Protein backbone atom coordinates (compact mmCIF):
# COMPACT_ATOMS: atom_id res chain seq x y z
CA UNK A 1 0.00 0.00 0.00
CA UNK A 2 2.50 2.71 -0.84
CA UNK A 3 2.47 3.61 -5.18
CA UNK A 4 -0.09 2.56 -7.62
CA UNK A 5 0.83 1.87 -11.51
CA UNK A 6 -1.39 2.10 -14.46
CA UNK A 7 -0.64 0.03 -17.82
CA UNK A 8 -2.27 0.50 -20.94
CA UNK A 9 -4.43 -2.12 -22.62
CA UNK A 10 -4.56 -2.85 -26.87
CA UNK A 11 -3.79 -6.53 -28.88
CA UNK A 12 -3.41 -9.16 -26.38
CA UNK A 13 -4.30 -13.11 -28.60
CA UNK A 14 -7.84 -14.73 -28.85
CA UNK A 15 -9.22 -11.33 -29.21
CA UNK A 16 -6.95 -10.51 -32.17
CA UNK A 17 -7.40 -14.05 -33.49
CA UNK A 18 -10.97 -12.68 -34.08
CA UNK A 19 -10.28 -9.80 -36.67
CA UNK A 20 -7.09 -12.13 -37.99
CA UNK A 21 -9.48 -15.01 -38.45
CA UNK A 22 -11.83 -13.15 -40.52
CA UNK A 23 -10.23 -10.72 -42.49
CA UNK A 24 -7.52 -13.44 -42.85
CA UNK A 25 -9.94 -14.56 -45.70
CA UNK A 26 -10.44 -10.74 -46.24
CA UNK A 27 -6.55 -10.30 -47.04
CA UNK A 28 -6.77 -12.29 -49.41
CA UNK A 29 -9.92 -10.86 -51.40
CA UNK A 30 -8.91 -6.99 -50.42
CA UNK A 31 -11.37 -6.62 -47.98
CA UNK A 32 -9.63 -5.26 -45.30
CA UNK A 33 -11.30 -1.71 -46.05
CA UNK A 34 -14.63 -3.72 -46.19
CA UNK A 35 -13.95 -5.41 -42.73
CA UNK A 36 -11.93 -2.62 -40.82
CA UNK A 37 -14.06 -0.08 -41.77
CA UNK A 38 -17.27 -1.90 -40.64
CA UNK A 39 -16.15 -3.32 -37.55
CA UNK A 40 -15.02 0.35 -36.07
CA UNK A 41 -18.81 1.14 -36.51
CA UNK A 42 -19.55 -2.27 -33.52
CA UNK A 43 -16.74 0.05 -31.56
CA UNK A 44 -19.03 3.34 -31.64
CA UNK A 45 -22.63 1.51 -31.35
CA UNK A 46 -20.84 0.61 -27.92
CA UNK A 47 -18.92 3.72 -27.07
CA UNK A 48 -22.12 5.81 -27.89
CA UNK A 49 -23.41 7.11 -24.75
CA UNK A 50 -27.26 6.66 -25.93
CA UNK A 51 -26.69 3.35 -27.29
CA UNK A 52 -23.96 2.39 -24.47
CA UNK A 53 -27.10 1.60 -22.41
CA UNK A 54 -29.15 -0.40 -24.71
CA UNK A 55 -25.74 -2.90 -25.27
CA UNK A 56 -24.90 -2.82 -21.36
CA UNK A 57 -29.20 -3.15 -20.38
CA UNK A 58 -30.02 -6.21 -18.63
CA UNK A 59 -33.34 -6.77 -20.95
CA UNK A 60 -31.37 -7.55 -24.02
CA UNK A 61 -30.53 -10.57 -22.84
CA UNK A 62 -28.85 -12.92 -24.97
CA UNK A 63 -30.63 -15.05 -27.19
CA UNK A 64 -32.45 -12.02 -28.31
CA UNK A 65 -29.34 -9.83 -28.66
CA UNK A 66 -28.54 -12.25 -31.71
CA UNK A 67 -31.89 -11.58 -33.48
CA UNK A 68 -30.93 -7.91 -32.42
CA UNK A 69 -27.72 -7.81 -34.03
CA UNK A 70 -28.81 -9.81 -37.08
CA UNK A 71 -32.05 -7.49 -37.34
CA UNK A 72 -29.39 -4.25 -37.32
CA UNK A 73 -27.07 -5.58 -39.90
CA UNK A 74 -29.92 -5.53 -41.85
CA UNK A 75 -30.21 -1.88 -42.01
CA UNK A 76 -26.53 -1.16 -41.33
CA UNK A 77 -25.75 -2.59 -44.93
CA UNK A 78 -22.71 -4.22 -43.16
CA UNK A 79 -20.56 -5.90 -45.37
CA UNK A 80 -19.38 -9.28 -46.55
CA UNK A 81 -16.96 -9.59 -43.86
CA UNK A 82 -19.39 -8.15 -41.81
CA UNK A 83 -22.12 -9.85 -40.84
CA UNK A 84 -20.40 -13.64 -38.90
CA UNK A 85 -17.92 -11.76 -37.08
CA UNK A 86 -20.43 -9.63 -35.47
CA UNK A 87 -22.35 -12.24 -34.40
CA UNK A 88 -19.22 -13.93 -32.47
CA UNK A 89 -19.05 -10.62 -30.71
CA UNK A 90 -22.80 -10.82 -29.45
CA UNK A 91 -22.63 -14.47 -28.83
CA UNK A 92 -20.66 -15.06 -26.15
CA UNK A 93 -21.30 -11.97 -23.97
CA UNK A 94 -18.31 -10.16 -25.82
CA UNK A 95 -19.69 -6.48 -26.51
CA UNK A 96 -18.01 -4.99 -23.63
CA UNK A 97 -14.23 -5.34 -24.73
CA UNK A 98 -15.46 -5.44 -28.14
CA UNK A 99 -13.82 -1.87 -29.08
CA UNK A 100 -10.13 -3.51 -28.29
CA UNK A 101 -10.58 -6.30 -30.70
CA UNK A 102 -11.19 -3.90 -33.53
CA UNK A 103 -8.00 -1.84 -32.65
CA UNK A 104 -5.81 -5.16 -32.98
CA UNK A 105 -7.27 -5.41 -36.68
CA UNK A 106 -5.54 -1.91 -37.60
CA UNK A 107 -2.35 -3.78 -36.43
CA UNK A 108 -2.85 -7.01 -37.89
CA UNK A 109 -3.58 -5.26 -41.71
CA UNK A 110 -0.29 -4.00 -41.68
CA UNK A 111 1.29 -7.30 -41.80
CA UNK A 112 -1.23 -8.12 -44.77
CA UNK A 113 0.54 -5.17 -46.60
CA UNK A 114 4.16 -5.29 -45.43
CA UNK A 115 4.81 -8.59 -47.44
CA UNK A 116 2.47 -7.85 -50.61
CA UNK A 117 4.01 -5.64 -53.48
CA UNK A 118 1.41 -4.14 -55.41
CA UNK A 119 2.28 -0.61 -57.01
CA UNK A 120 4.04 0.02 -60.10
CA UNK B 1 -17.23 -18.21 -14.76
CA UNK B 2 -18.30 -17.41 -18.10
CA UNK B 3 -14.97 -18.89 -20.64
CA UNK B 4 -13.93 -21.23 -22.64
CA UNK B 5 -13.10 -20.38 -26.38
CA UNK B 6 -10.91 -21.88 -29.00
CA UNK B 7 -10.53 -19.64 -32.19
CA UNK B 8 -13.81 -20.14 -33.44
CA UNK B 9 -13.35 -17.45 -35.62
CA UNK B 10 -10.91 -19.23 -36.86
CA UNK B 11 -12.68 -22.78 -37.34
CA UNK B 12 -15.32 -20.54 -39.51
CA UNK B 13 -13.12 -19.09 -42.07
CA UNK B 14 -12.56 -22.77 -43.20
CA UNK B 15 -16.08 -23.48 -43.64
CA UNK B 16 -16.43 -20.08 -46.12
CA UNK B 17 -13.41 -20.82 -47.80
CA UNK B 18 -10.68 -24.10 -46.25
CA UNK B 19 -8.02 -23.31 -49.15
CA UNK B 20 -4.75 -23.76 -46.78
CA UNK B 21 -3.48 -26.98 -45.50
CA UNK B 22 0.11 -28.19 -45.02
CA UNK B 23 -0.44 -31.34 -43.24
CA UNK B 24 -0.98 -30.53 -39.36
CA UNK B 25 -3.00 -33.03 -37.09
Amino acid sequence: FAKLVRPPVQIYGIEGRYATALYSAASKQNKLEQVEKELLRVGQILKEPKMAASLLNPYVKRSVKVKSLSDMTAKEKFSPLTSNLINLLAENGRLTNTPAVISAFSTMMSVHRGEVPCTV
Amino acid sequence: QKTGTAEVSSILEERILGADTSVDL
